[PDB]
């Protein structure tokens, strides 16, 4: 239900808590995360904090479930 | 070192990112490039053709085709397997600076396929932003590991010069240094160019990764692991 | 923003890294580049260009990257007297508008000798720049931002070889493209004032480390006039004087 | 007189703490703590841990009176 953002591109690595239904699909809570911190989200992508890839096409629960609280958002530079 | 000359490199994009970094590997004696890229001569002949006389001893092939297509992906597969130095080899290294996530995803798909390690760049659409990432597959996360929102939400994808060439320079040293092995090779390093940080990282596979070559190079690389003072007049003193 | 098209930038040395911060100061539609460098072409540059001086050719070969820049280059050695002097005159006159400063000095030399005549020609004139440097075995840069008066100038922390007065006697192309486009990208937030400008910036290829410092004059430094425009700096500082969400439905909270 | 000289160029920041007479020219300790740290001497410089650069030529002593016995060793790249 609950989550802990980071943006790892800023030095200070400022973080977001973000509260969430269960059902919400995750690309809603990136989406939500990257327009507070002001970056783009079509261009967004998130891992653990051990590093570990993840897939926003499911549900916040079952990202919880399964990598829990502590997420962190990378970019991905679109242009060569 | 001139064991340098030992290599292939293949690169897609010759863009802003791939031209650069296309004439820093051939002013180090890279033994071959291939260049891949879509359009007079078309970017990749004009591409070999500076270069070429830049430095006379690289090997140089080239390709102007989509890799995106039925076709012409076969055809990349077929060079990435057998375009290195001596033909019949694979190339040593894959280069992405292409300028849209579906090529970067027709890269991925191939190399999860190949096995075949390679190097994505990018750089932001308002050029205050980059990156390197080292792609490993199976032992380091893969481009579809961890997908951009647009990709992840099948939504269609419907200053600049500093920026390309820090980054350029990052990835052909990060090149060198897995190549030749010194140093230390990243698996990622950003570029912020308003605050001047450089984060290093090192993503992780996701076992639920939907690259199902992925997956299976998870398996292979777990099974691989599982497989083993010249003077001091002064009295200064170290304390 | 076309505001780059008002400045001018000189740069001194077309070498590795001197040509590349040339080159990407050019394509950004620079107002205006002043070249100086002593050496000719040998063998950025070309073949056919081997044997013309260093400023000349790049000049040819710059000019038609971008027409609307402006060029003005010298082929001499800035540390000879007569030399020196017009150095000087150059860098307080030979700006776009002729009679004004350059906005800016880069140093892209190779020896700390020509380092030191632009650190003195800079601390006479109270001109801002910014030196550069890649290491012998080329896994090492930095660049550096000088104000003289305001941040430390070469003289204020001098290298051993030059404190100690003995004569300087002792993957390069991936390092020199890092340094020129760290470099360049500092120039752009300098004069365009956007992001944060570093006063120092270094570069460890080994370990992909870029440690960033601020650097202060030092009170007692051997150039008279470093020390004079730390004390203008003092007297010039005691006189001064969002978040949208298209669409929310699903009941995120921000907490 | 003791200092604690601090590599900058490592991201380890390592350190050296060297005792020495207080008559030593500071060029001396200089010297020897880049040799420890097996960088070229000729090329290094000291600032202090406020980024104060330093002249090394002075002793040893007047270096501590003047900046204590925190320093730092940066790099002075020669080529272009
Ligand atoms: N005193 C000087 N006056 C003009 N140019 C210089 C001076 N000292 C060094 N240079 C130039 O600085 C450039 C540095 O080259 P590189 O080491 O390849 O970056 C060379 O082209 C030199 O000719
Ligand atoms: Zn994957
Ligand atoms: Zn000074």
């Amino acid at each position: 239900v609950s989550f802990k953002i980071t943006l790892t591109s800023d030095p200070r690595l400022p973080y977001k808590v973000l509260s969430v239904p269960e059902s919400t699909p995750f690309t809603a809570v990136l989406k939500f995360a990257a327009e507070e911190f002001k970056v783009p989200a079509a261009t967004s992508a998130i891992i653990t904090n051990d590093g570990i890839g993840i897939n926003p096409a499911q549900t916040a629960g079952n990202v919880f479930l399964k990598h829990g609280s502590e997420l962190r958002i990378i970019p991905r530079d679109r242009v060569g | 070192y001139e064991k340098i000359r030992t290599f292939a490199v293949a690169i897609v994009g010759v863009g802003g990112v791939g031209s650069v970094t296309a004439e820093m590997l051939t002013r180090c004696g890279i033994g071959k490039l291939l260049l891949f890229d879509y359009d007079g001569l078309s970017k990749v002949q004009a591409a070999e053709h500076t270069l070429r006389n830049i430095n006379p001893d690289v090997l140089f092939e080239v390709h102007n085709y989509n890799i995106t297509t039925v076709e012409n992906f076969q055809h990349f597969m077929d060079r990435i397997s057998n375009g290195g130095l001596e033909e019949g080899k694979p190339v040593d290294l894959v280069l992405s600076c292409v300028d849209n996530f579906e090529a970067r995803m027709t890269i991925n798909t191939a190399c999860n396929e190949l096995g075949q390690t390679w190097m994505e760049s990018g750089v932001s659409e308002n050029a205050v932003s980059g990156h390197i990432q080292l792609i490993i597959p199976g032992e380091s996360a893969c481009f579809a590991c961890a997908p951009p929102l647009v990709v992840a939400a099948n939504i269609d994808e419907k200053s600049l010069p500093t920026t390309m060439g820090v980054v350029a320079g990052i990835l052909v040293q990060n090149v060198l240094k897995f190549l030749l092995n010194f140093g230390t090779v990243s698996f990622y390093l950003g570029y912020n160019a308003m605050q001047d940080f450089f984060p290093t990282m090192s993503m992780k596979p996701n076992p639920q990764c939907d690259d199902r070559n992925c997956r299976k190079q998870q398996e292979e690389y777990k099974k691989k692991v599982a497989a083993l003072h010249e003077d001091n007049e002064w009295g200064i003193e170290l304390v």
